């Protein structure tokens, strides 16, 4: 399809265990910062 | 030895059977 609706974002929470929705794939964890480097079109 | 990244992404729900190219060149499958 292409005429898809708006999706919100809400504000993002590290050292939490917290129940994340990065994009589509979602789960629990706690969202820490990280010195991997990732491709330009690699999100995950 | 070489890797490709993908750039484009396109939906566009069309069937292609054929293609031809707009001017050395290489053609696999």
């Amino acid at each position: 399809a292409t005429v898809c609706g708006p999706k919100k974002s809400t504000n993002l929470v590290k050292n939490k265990c917290v129940n994340f929705n990065f994009n589509g794939l979602t789960g629990t964890g706690v969202l820490t910062e990280s010195n991997k480097k990732f491709l330009p079109f690699q999100q995950f | 030895f070489s890797a490709l990244e993908p750039l484009v992404d396109l939906p566009i729900g069309i069937n292609i059977t054929r293609f031809q190219t707009l001017l050395a060149y290489y053609v696999g499958y």
